[PDB]
Order: C-alpha cells, then sequence, then structure tokens
C-alpha cells in the first residue's frame, strides 16, 4: 500500500496479509526482507544503493581486506 | 641530515603506489565492520594516512615511543 506520493520520487509503503487488511506486517519483518533482496531489487531499476535508499535501512557488510 | 629523512618519506610514499585503489584514498574499518575507525571519520582520510600510518606520531615532543620499523 503506497501513500504519500511526490515529484522528488518518494513515497512511503507497508504491507499487509494478502487478503486480511486488518493484518499489518511489522516494520522491523519488512526491514529484514529487504535487507535479504535488496541487490536483486537494485538490478532491477539500474540503481545502486545510494540512488534507491529506505531511511532507516543502512549497508552494513564488507570487508576490504586486499593484499595476501 | 634532515633532508634525507624527506627523502626517506617520498619514498614511502613511492613504494605504496602501483595499486589502483591508493592506500590515501578511503578509511579503514575497525573491528566489527560497521563503522570507520573514528579518527578516519573526524579527519580526512588523506589527513589519517600521513599521521597514523606513515608516521604514528604521538601528542608532544616529550612523548617518544619505539624505531616504528617500516620507517626504518
Ligand atoms: C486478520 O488479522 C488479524 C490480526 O490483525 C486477526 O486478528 C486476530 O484474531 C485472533 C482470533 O480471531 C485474536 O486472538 C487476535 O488477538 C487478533 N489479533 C489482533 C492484533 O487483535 C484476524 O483473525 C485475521 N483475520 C483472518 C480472517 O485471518
Ligand atoms: C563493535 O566491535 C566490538 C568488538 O571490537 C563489539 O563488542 C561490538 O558489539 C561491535 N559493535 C557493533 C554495533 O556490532
Ligand atoms: C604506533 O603503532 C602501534 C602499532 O603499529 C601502536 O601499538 C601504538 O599505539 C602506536 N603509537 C601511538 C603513540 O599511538
Amino acid at each position: 500500500r503506497v501513500a504519500n506520493l511526490k515529484p522528488r520520487i518518494s513515497f512511503n509503503f507497508f504491507v499487509t496479509a494478502p487478503k486480511n487488511v486488518s493484518d499489518i506486517i511489522p516494520r522491523t519483518e519488512v526491514e529484514k526482507a529487504i535487507r535479504m533482496s535488496r541487490s536483486r531489487i537494485n538490478d532491477a531499476f539500474r540503481l545502486n544503493d545510494n540512488s534507491l535508499e529506505f531511511l532507516g535501512i543502512q549497508p552494513t557488510l564488507g570487508p576490504p581486506n586486499q593484499p595476501p | 641530515l634532515y633532508y634525507n629523512t624527506i627523502i626517506s618519506w617520498i619514498m614511502w610514499y613511492l613504494f605504496n603506489s602501483f595499486q589502483e585503489p591508493l592506500p590515501w584514498s578511503d578509511c579503514p574499518l575497525n573491528e566489527n565492520q560497521t563503522g570507520y575507525v573514528d579518527e578516519c571519520a573526524r579527519s580526512s582520510p588523506v589527513d589519517y594516512f600521513w599521521y597514523r600510518e606513515t608516521l604514528n606520531i604521538s601528542t608532544s615532543i616529550s612523548d617518544s615511543g619505539s624505531i616504528q620499523w617500516w620507517m626504518l
């Protein structure tokens, strides 16, 4: 369910159960689902993690241990 | 005597070339890989490569430490 659409290109969204409008999925579980498939949503729109931000979900991992 | 230490510093930056991400281009991670090192974020990464990864500088001229092998 999408609300508050703007020209800058911003909106809010929340996720409900498939045919139960009273059952809103909690936000901390939608944050875990987006973290699992963030690289797959970025490739579908040709954006890369700084031009598609989620405002409360920040990218974490990745050690730069280059030289052997 | 001291102009041969400036050339000692210059050829340290020459050995740390020949790699495409240069070592003074980005901040290192600390222990848990979640945030940067604290003084690399308040200062600049280049300003961090000189005072902590080349010189390992102290806070005064009174406080001195070991010989700092790489420089030697
Ligand atoms: C739709 O989802 C709501 C949850 O928001 C379900 O409501 C629960 O219903 C059970 C028994 O019917 C209660 O014990 C729970 O306390 C209710 N939850 C809340 C938060 O009050 C509702 O049953 C769902 N409807 C269908 C058809 O599955
Ligand atoms: C940061 O690393 C320390 C260990 O060096 C650890 O105890 C701490 O939990 C870590 N912080 C986070 C937010 O992971
Ligand atoms: C110099 O570097 C060593 C590790 O290479 C570190 O243990 C030491 O604390 C550093 N000196 C100062 C004054 O921070």
